[PDB]
């Protein structure tokens, strides 16, 4: 067999950071933006504490792409985006990274290299009119499908056929947003939902959210398990006399491996090498 | 700027007829529900109706008082909204609003159910 | 439609003063509520939209916090020119109606 040295310490290193994350605001909100202009909100510098998300109704669907809800107590994202809109019931499946359809192409379209999560919650009554709800409107014609997170909301006559419009509706020249008509008795599949869609990106930029890991003291010389701001490892910490610019946090060697980590709390460089092993 | 200038109000005898006016403009009349709104001398107000816009299929939703008697038509061509009430009684004598629900189409929290802008009001008075 | 009341109904305060209006709905509205003020012989101006937005143009001292079947507006620091009638109106159903109407006088 192949012989390891085995750690005995496990230390976490995460920001100096208290405040935090105003994530009730952004889902105990009074009303929710229409899905052709939702709303975008920035999180930066704050703790993110993704135990109180459940604390809003009965989730309908939480699916996280790559990540898992579990560990988003473990991890340090960079900058967080929220965006908040409602759509119907069977729309709620349109809201996922390739995906097509009226909301992917024409209100909110997620790129194929998503890294996040998405809420939806029934809201129906919260956001139904017994008269029909008619805040809400969806974009039902575009020349083109959308970009990746991004906003369109004009409202300018939409010319299908070669026959100009002059800004006067009527066939061959539809608006071109359409109203939902949410109320009460409508269908689960055409109910209102409350969707949310947070945005994490990871590494590169010091991490400005973090989940509430309690950070313990730093100790070098000794093969330990180490977390810096969620690049979890192993081996020996020692002090370093590379030239890390300002910026630089942490460097790779030739296979792309973590060799030195910038301390989040003091600032300082440290060398990590694996712990001695080999074969017997 | 935003204005609803009305006219055609005034007095009629009981069982007769009126066709009030309001003309819009400084915004997009198109895209605008507009809602009459009366005011009985010395009491609170009173919804009289609403039409909405001829994009959400220009419903028209009346009062139970008023269901039967008043229709509620609007013209985009010159931005104005007609209320044709008819087969009046002594009890229809108010000041009538006309009102606009101006929805928001750019920021997204557009409500669409709200009273934006206001008319300046005309007299309707029902006697012998 | 939907039995709607305002509390009170002549409330009077002086100038710096906290001012508060009561409304309630017969039914949940959700957030489906607003606060019109109406000076003497003018048209009446919208204040408070979904019950808790302000509106553009209204001075910061106003507003909105409810909602369900309780709804409430607040002046922090009330003025000379606060005083005239607040009406609330509901939109949660097809058939709209307003409030009773308050009148908020001077001492």
């Amino acid at each position: 067999s192949n012989f390891r040295v085995q750690p005995t310490e496990s230390i976490v290193r995460f920001p100096n950071i208290t405040n935090l994350c105003p994530f009730d605001e952004v889902f105990n909100a009074t009303r929710f933006a229409s899905v052709y202009a939702w709303n975008r909100k920035r999180i930066s510098n704050c703790v993110a504490d993704y135990s109180v998300l459940y604390n809003f109704a009965p989730f309908f669907a939480f699916k996280c792409y790559g990540v898992s809800p579990t560990k988003l107590n473990d991890l340090c994202f960079t900058n967080v985006y929220a965006d908040s809109f409602v759509i119907r019931g069977n729309e709620v499946s349109q809201i996922a990274p390739g995906q097509t359809g009226n909301i992917a192409d024409y209100n909110y379209k997620l790129p194929d290299d998503f890294t996040g999560c998405v809420i939806a919650w029934n809201s129906n009554k919260l956001d139904s009119k017994v008269g029909g709800n008619y805040n809400y409107q969806y974009r039902l014609f575009r020349k083109s499908n959308l970009k990746p997170f991004e906003r369109d909301i004009s409202t300018e006559i939409y010319q299908a056929g070669n026959k100009p419009c002059n800004g006067v509706a009527g066939f061959n020249c539809y608006f071109p947003l359409r109203s939902y008509g949410f109320r009460p008795t409508y269908g689960v599949g055409h109910q209102p939902y409350r969707v949310v869609v947070l945005s994490f990106e990871l590494l590169h930029a010091p991490a400005t959210v973090c989940g509430p890991k309690k950070s313990t003291n730093l100790v070098k010389n000794k093969c330990v398990n180490f977390n810096f701001n969620g690049l979890t490892g192993t081996g020996v910490l020692t002090e370093s006399n590379k030239k890390f610019l300002p910026f630089q946090q942490f460097g790779r060697d030739i296979a792309d491996t973590t060799d030195a980590v910038r301390d989040p709390q003091t600032l300082e460089i440290l060398d990590i090498t694996p712990c001695s092993f080999g074969g017997v | 700027e935003v204005q609803l200038v009305q006219s055609g109000g005034g007095l009629v005898k009981p069982g007769g007829s009126l066709r009030l006016s309001c003309a819009a403009s400084g915004f997009s009349f198109t895209n605008a529900w507009m809602n009459w709104v009366r005011q009985a001398p010395g009491k609170g107000l009173e919804w009289v109706g609403r039409i909405k816009s001829k994009a959400d299929g220009g419903t028209t939703d009346y009062a139970a008082p008023v269901k039967g008697k008043f229709t509620i038509s609007r013209d985009d061509s010159k931005n104005t909204l007609y209320l044709q009430m008819n087969s009046l009684k002594t009890e229809d004598t108010a000041i009538y609003y006309c009102t606009s629900d101006v929805y928001d189409f750019s920021t997204g929290f557009g409500q669409r159910d709200d009273f934006d802008y206001w008319g300046q009001g005309t007299l309707v008075t029902v006697s012998s | 439609d939907i039995v709607m009341t305002q509390s009170p109904s002549s409330l009077s305060a002086s100038v710096g003063d906290r001012v508060t209006i009561t409304c309630r709905a017969s039914q949940s509205i959700s957030y489906f509520l607003n606060w019109y003020q109406q000076k003497p012989g003018k048209a009446p101006k919208l204040l408070i939209s979904a019950a808790s937005s302000l509106q553009s143009g209204v001075p910061s001292r106003f507003s909105g916090s409810g909602s369900g079947t309780d709804f409430t507006l607040t002046i922090s620091s009330l003025q000379p020119e606060d005083f005239a009638t607040y009406y609330c109106q509901q939109s949660y159903s097809s058939l709209i109606t307003f409030g009773g109407g308050t009148k908020v006088e001077i001492k």
